[PDB]
């Protein structure tokens, strides 16, 4: 289990929190149980819409949810009407006044989460695992990615041995923490068995 | 009546104001008309020629 | 509302249905984001059919040159209006005048 | 007949800009050439700009 | 055939499946501008698919007031109808 | 005098906080006290990463709670209420305490 | 060279928005230059705070209607963009604006921050008729100059911001009507003397020396160039 | 440009 | 809140008692400021003597 956390490890440099609160020792596993509910539940709302990055924040007794989502159109449906019944059912899992924010995400052929979800989508609609591959690591090129990786392990063209593929293109500095990586995992859940997909997307180096 | 309603409010008698000149600051001379005319916007937009 | 008008700007402006001309007197109960509510007086009031007049007010939506149709109340909540009154402002219109 | 029936309203809000077509009441026609800035209008002495 | 009121509208990447639901048509409201897709109405048979989707015309702008939809009758994903 | 106890996990937004307290405070007020930085806590964790066995393989954590301690010296009608409508940032819990 | 030099000498405040202000002394003919070169820069390039999103709860557009109230949602964003606002910390801040019952919505019913003023405690914004109507919106005030207009503001804003978010246009300067005047100076020893009494009209939100120095700081630095280089 | 300058070196910051 | 400085581009020194001073670029109308504040006192208050 040779390789460092992406994200993990740049959280005080370039990478940000998604939870982005202050508790005491007191209230603290509480708020993170209601985050991990809440995503939970987003997560198995929002499929179909393509969402990225789920960010929490409550201040003041009252919960403030940021879904960054590539089409806002599909999350929101009518103008207040689908992001209404969201916000409710967040207050109720919560136990606090909810406020959903959605903001909508720029290039999602660049963000690596999005990117690692559509491939497993593929997967799951039994397309050659290596075209899929293919496709997202030119398409991120194409967007104006610095570079980036892609890896799908296990049960590949439901074949009985397991193994691993991975195609990179571009640069994809890890060491380096300066450098801006999104990574992200996905999990397709075949026929055969599962096949986890990583992506790494290194967008360019920050300066500061 | 147009002379004596522009005597009761405070305006000059001859309809027309002295006006100075926001480039250069300096009076325009012989002085020229100001009113109120109601202007309307017809319907030939230009970005539905162009 | 055109400063110098010629008067014949009031007749155009109810003649022409654009405006929400007041078929019946009295006062108001002004729920109005969605309709006008009109409580009528006695003496223009049906015996039976005792009767408050609700009017439509028509929001935005498409002319026939594109331009935009839409009507906007001109009276308050609890304020009384006369037969033949107008109570919503068409396109083009300032206190049933006509503003062009 | 007809099957897949959808109608979408858009409403563009247009502003004015050099082009557009203004007139008075009386016969003069006009195409809005410069919408100049507020400083540089002829202001009279009270300082309203025209 | 008939043609087909889906989102999942083909070549086009990332730039179709936007400012609308996930069983296609504009989502209402939003600050749509010229070449932006209104309603995905394409048709397979027509690798031989195309874009018919009903888009906006080149140089308007504004905002989806009201979609009004007496279609045939079907129109509907599992549930809005 | 009105102690104030700002607590933040981020310490350039805890900063950013204290100072925005202060201007709250200077405008109205007069003479605050200073943004005194008292100890920040670093609670550290230590835990096993394998999912089954592997002892010496380990993640070392920690969360550094930062402490910023603000006074007030003289409450005014005006300085105090201000505080009310003004709200600071999220993830910032703030302990405001007169005498 | 046997010039002088100009001084605020007498500031005088007719009410709080409408102010004059001398300036003493002034050489011969410098009167005009300085007049309409400070009435050109007091009139283009002055920072004021504005209104510029409006966060509506239960809206879908702005030509929608509703629940409870006179004004449409049209009338509702002119009545904002004509706000003034006076900020002193930040560069952006978020008011919140919540009111229920029968009667007219002042300004005055915003829920106020500490370092946000609102000096106009009886603009009127909204007519909330019914009882059971409620309207909670939450303005966003920038700082800028100029005018920038929602078009414009639709691609430069570069923060990805969530759609729901009407756009109203920014009318930044605070400055909307300026005039001087040369009289003739009583200086003692001197009658070639002159005074400038600029007559400002701001809209509440700036002080009027504090806005003279800046349109001074501004015309001395783009003179600069001049001065410096050749 | 310096004689304007310094007439309005007064009142600056 | 920033403001634009020039660079002063040009001297087309045209003869040795002429000149023309290309100067770019300034904020909008920012050049008919201090194109009327130098005239004005090039005209009526440069010192010298004859």
């Amino acid at each position: 289990g040779q390789k460092v956390h992406p994200n993990g490890i740049r959280l005080g440099i370039v990478k940000p929190w998604n939870s982005t609160w202050f508790a005491n020792t007191k209230e603290f596993a509480d708020n993170l149980d209601s985050d991990f509910k809440v995503r939970q539940y987003l997560t198995k709302e929002l499929a179909k819409a393509s969402v990225s990055r789920i960010v929490i924040e409550r201040p003041a007794k009252s919960i403030r949810v940021t879904i960054h989502t590539a089409r806002p159109g599909i999350v929101i449906g009518k103008k207040g009407e689908d992001v209404e019944k969201l916000r409710k059912v967040v207050a109720d899992i919560a136990g606090v006044p909810a406020q959903i924010n959605i903001a909508e995400v720029r290039k999602p052929e660049l963000d690596a989460k999005l990117v690692a979800d559509s491939i497993t989508s593929q997967l799951e609609r039994r397309v050659m695992f290596r075209r899929a591959m293919k496709r997202a690591v030119q398409n991120a090129m194409r967007l104006g990615a610095k570079g980036i990786k892609v890896e799908v392990s296990g049960r590949l063209g439901g074949a009985e041995i397991a193994r691993t593929e991975w195609y990179r293109e571009g640069r994809v500095p890890l060491h380096t923490l300066r450098a801006d990586i999104d990574y992200n995992t996905s999990e397709a859940h075949t026929t055969y068995g599962v096949i986890g997909v990583k992506v790494w997307i290194f967008k360019g180096e920050i300066l500061g | 009546e147009i002379k004596e309603l522009l005597k009761l409010g405070d305006l000059p008698t001859s309809g027309q104001i002295r006006l100075y000149d926001g480039r250069t600051g300096e009076q325009f001379e012989r002085p020229v008309t100001v009113g109120y005319m109601y202007m309307l916007k017809l319907n030939h937009l230009v970005d539905d020629k162009m | 509302k055109p400063l110098v008008g010629t008067g014949m700007e009031r007749a155009v402006a109810v003649d022409s249905g654009v405006t929400a001309v007041a078929k019946r007197g009295g006062v108001v109960q002004y729920v109005d984001a969605s309709r006008i509510v009109i409580k009528v007086n006695e003496d223009e009031m049906y015996p039976g059919e005792a009767g408050i007049d609700i009017y439509n007010l028509t929001k935005y939506t498409r002319s026939n040159q594109n331009t935009c149709i839409n009507q906007m109340p001109c009276v308050s909540l609890g304020e009384p209006v006369e037969r033949g009154d107008v109570l919503a402002d068409g396109p083009s219109t300032d206190l049933g005048e006509l503003a062009l | 007949g007809v099957l897949k029936i959808v109608k979408v309203y858009l409403a563009v809000k247009r502003r004015i800009q050099p082009g557009d077509k203004m007139a008075g009441r009386h016969g003069n026609k006009g195409v809005i050439s410069k919408i100049n800035p507020i400083e540089d209008m002829p202001y009279d002495e009270n300082g309203t700009p025209v | 055939g008939p043609e087909e009121i889906t989102a999942d509208i083909p070549n086009v990447g990332e730039a179709a499946l936007s400012k609308l639901d996930e069983s296609g048509i504009v989502y209402i409201g939003a600050e749509v501008t010229g070449g932006d897709i209104l309603v995905g109405k394409v048709t397979p048979k027509g690798s031989d698919v195309k874009d018919s989707s009903l888009r906006v015309p080149n140089g308007v702008s504004g905002t989806v007031i009201d979609v009004q939809v007496f279609t045939r009758d079907g129109v509907e994903k599992d549930k809005r109808a | 005098r009105i102690r104030i106890r700002l607590k933040a996990f981020d310490h350039r937004l805890i900063d950013q906080a204290t100072a925005e307290i202060v201007e709250t405070a200077k405008r109205t007020g007069a003479q605050v006290r200073g943004p005194i930085p008292l100890p920040t806590r670093k609670e550290r964790f230590t835990v096993l990463i394998s999912p089954h066995v592997n002892k010496d393989a380990r993640d070392q954590y920690e969360i550094r709670t930062h402490l910023r301690l603000v006074d007030i010296v003289e409450p005014t009608e005006k300085t105090v209420d201000a505080l009310m409508r003004l709200d600071l940032a999220a993830g910032v819990d703030v302990q405001i305490s007169l005498g | 060279t046997e010039f002088l030099k100009p001084r605020l000498v007498d500031i005088e405040q007719v009410s709080s928005t409408h102010a004059k202000v001398t300036l003493e002394p002034l050489e011969r003919g410098f009167g005009h230059t300085l007049g309409n070169a400070l009435r050109r820069i007091l009139l283009s390039s002055m920072p004021g705070c504005a209104v510029t999103e409006v966060e509506i709860d239960g809206v879908l557009h702005e030509y929608s209607t509703k629940e409870g109230v006179q004004e449409d949602i049209l009338e509702i964003l002119l009545n904002l963009k004509g706000l003034a606002v006076r900020v002193q910390g930040k560069d952006e801040v978020i008011l919140t604006l919540n009111k229920s019952g029968i009667g007219p919505v002042t300004a005055a019913d915003i829920t106020h921050d500490g370092d946000v003023e609102i000096v106009k405690p009886q603009h009127v914004i909204c007519h909330l008729t019914d009882e059971n109507a409620s309207i909670s919106m939450r303005i966003k005030v920038q700082r800028g100059r100029g005018y920038v207009p929602a078009s414009t503001r639709i691609h430069s804003e570069e923060d990805e911001r969530p759609i729901g978010r009407l756009l109203v246009d920014a009318c930044y300067s605070p400055v909307e009507r300026i005039a001087y005047n040369v009289e003739a100076a009583r200086v003692e020893q001197r009658t070639d003397l002159d005074k400038l009494v600029i007559e400002m009209e701001t809209n509440g939100t700036i002080d009027p020396e504090e806005a003279i120095r800046r349109a001074a700081t501004i015309l001395a630095e783009q003179l600069e160039a001049f001065v410096d280089l050749r």
